[PDB]
Protein backbone atom coordinates (compact mmCIF):
# COMPACT_ATOMS: atom_id res chain seq x y z
CA UNK A 1 0.00 0.00 0.00
CA UNK A 2 1.22 3.40 -1.19
CA UNK A 3 -0.57 5.37 1.25
CA UNK A 4 0.77 3.19 4.41
CA UNK A 5 3.78 3.17 2.69
CA UNK A 6 4.03 7.36 2.95
CA UNK A 7 2.73 7.42 6.31
CA UNK A 8 4.99 4.59 8.19
CA UNK A 9 8.35 6.23 5.55
CA UNK A 10 7.58 10.05 6.49
CA UNK A 11 6.81 9.51 10.01
CA UNK A 12 9.82 7.25 10.77
CA UNK A 13 11.93 9.78 8.50
CA UNK A 14 10.72 12.49 10.81
CA UNK A 15 11.86 9.71 13.69
CA UNK A 16 14.85 8.98 12.70
CA UNK A 17 16.19 12.86 12.10
CA UNK A 18 14.98 14.11 15.48
CA UNK A 19 16.60 11.65 17.24
CA UNK A 20 19.57 12.60 15.16
CA UNK A 21 19.25 16.12 16.82
CA UNK A 22 18.22 14.64 19.99
CA UNK A 23 21.91 12.58 20.09
CA UNK A 24 23.82 16.24 18.56
CA UNK A 25 22.39 18.71 21.02
CA UNK A 26 21.57 16.26 23.98
CA UNK A 27 25.51 15.62 24.06
CA UNK A 28 26.63 19.33 23.56
CA UNK A 29 24.11 20.76 25.50
CA UNK A 30 24.68 18.46 28.54
CA UNK A 31 28.83 18.39 27.85
CA UNK A 32 29.90 21.64 26.90
CA UNK A 33 28.98 23.67 29.84
CA UNK A 34 29.37 20.89 32.18
CA UNK A 35 32.98 21.00 32.17
CA UNK A 36 32.45 25.04 32.58
CA UNK A 37 29.97 25.26 34.95
CA UNK A 38 32.25 22.69 37.57
CA UNK A 39 35.50 24.66 36.84
CA UNK A 40 33.60 27.90 37.42
CA UNK A 41 32.03 26.03 40.57
CA UNK A 42 35.60 24.43 42.18
CA UNK A 43 36.77 28.36 41.71
CA UNK A 44 34.10 29.48 43.11
CA UNK A 45 34.39 27.71 46.13
CA UNK A 46 37.68 28.94 46.62
CA UNK A 47 36.39 32.44 46.35
CA UNK A 48 33.02 32.14 48.88
CA UNK A 49 34.89 30.19 51.11
CA UNK A 50 36.76 33.57 51.42
CA UNK A 51 34.02 35.79 52.52
CA UNK A 52 31.40 32.97 53.94
CA UNK A 53 33.79 30.20 55.48
CA UNK A 54 36.09 32.69 56.88
CA UNK A 55 32.86 34.44 58.59
CA UNK A 56 32.17 31.06 60.08
CA UNK A 57 36.17 31.10 61.15
CA UNK A 58 36.16 33.98 62.70
CA UNK A 59 32.90 33.69 64.44
CA UNK A 60 34.46 30.21 66.10
CA UNK A 61 37.88 31.80 66.71
CA UNK A 62 35.97 35.06 68.73
CA UNK A 63 32.89 32.61 70.14
CA UNK A 64 35.99 30.06 71.24
CA UNK A 65 38.36 32.81 72.35
CA UNK B 1 66.77 85.08 116.15
CA UNK B 2 64.79 82.43 118.03
CA UNK B 3 61.20 83.51 118.14
CA UNK B 4 62.29 85.41 114.83
CA UNK B 5 63.07 81.85 113.07
CA UNK B 6 59.64 80.98 114.79
CA UNK B 7 57.66 83.59 113.26
CA UNK B 8 59.29 83.05 110.11
CA UNK B 9 58.63 79.41 109.72
CA UNK B 10 55.65 79.72 110.74
CA UNK B 11 54.58 82.15 108.01
CA UNK B 12 55.90 80.05 105.69
CA UNK B 13 54.37 77.21 106.95
CA UNK B 14 50.77 79.00 106.15
CA UNK B 15 51.97 80.40 102.78
CA UNK B 16 52.97 77.17 101.41
CA UNK B 17 49.36 75.84 102.91
CA UNK B 18 47.62 78.34 100.90
CA UNK B 19 50.15 77.16 97.89
CA UNK B 20 48.98 73.72 98.02
CA UNK B 21 45.26 74.99 98.10
CA UNK B 22 45.85 76.76 95.36
CA UNK B 23 47.43 74.12 93.47
CA UNK B 24 44.61 71.56 94.51
CA UNK B 25 42.12 73.95 92.87
CA UNK B 26 43.99 74.25 90.21
CA UNK B 27 43.16 70.48 89.16
CA UNK B 28 39.59 70.43 90.77
CA UNK B 29 39.44 73.21 87.83
CA UNK B 30 41.20 71.36 85.15
CA UNK B 31 38.66 68.71 85.74
CA UNK B 32 35.78 70.31 86.20
CA UNK B 33 36.57 72.53 83.27
CA UNK B 34 35.62 70.71 80.45
CA UNK B 35 36.79 66.86 81.24
CA UNK B 36 33.35 65.87 81.79
CA UNK B 37 31.85 67.05 78.12
CA UNK B 38 34.64 66.09 76.33
CA UNK B 39 34.24 61.95 77.43
CA UNK B 40 30.77 63.25 76.91
CA UNK B 41 31.49 63.87 73.33
CA UNK B 42 34.17 60.45 73.35
CA UNK B 43 30.98 58.34 74.38
CA UNK B 44 28.55 60.35 72.17
CA UNK B 45 30.97 59.33 68.88
CA UNK B 46 31.27 55.98 70.23
CA UNK B 47 27.30 55.33 70.25
CA UNK B 48 27.45 56.44 66.72
CA UNK B 49 30.32 53.43 66.12
CA UNK B 50 27.54 51.45 67.78
CA UNK B 51 25.10 52.22 65.52
CA UNK B 52 28.09 51.55 62.66
CA UNK B 53 28.18 48.07 64.36
CA UNK B 54 24.70 47.77 64.57
CA UNK B 55 24.84 46.66 60.83
CA UNK B 56 27.11 44.46 60.35
CA UNK B 57 26.85 42.50 63.97
CA UNK B 58 23.62 41.53 62.60
CA UNK B 59 25.33 38.98 59.83
CA UNK B 60 27.22 37.82 62.62
CA UNK B 61 24.38 36.81 64.60
CA UNK B 62 22.93 35.47 61.24
CA UNK B 63 26.04 33.00 60.71
CA UNK B 64 26.08 31.56 64.27
CA UNK B 65 22.12 31.04 63.56
CA UNK B 66 22.54 29.35 60.55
Amino acid sequence: LSPLEQEVLDEYERLSENMKKLAVLLDELASAPATEILDGLRELERKTSLVFTLLKASVYSIVLQ
Amino acid sequence: TLTEELEKLEQQITLTLQEIDSNFAKAHRIVTTSILPLVEQYGEHSRAVWEATKFWKQFFEASANV
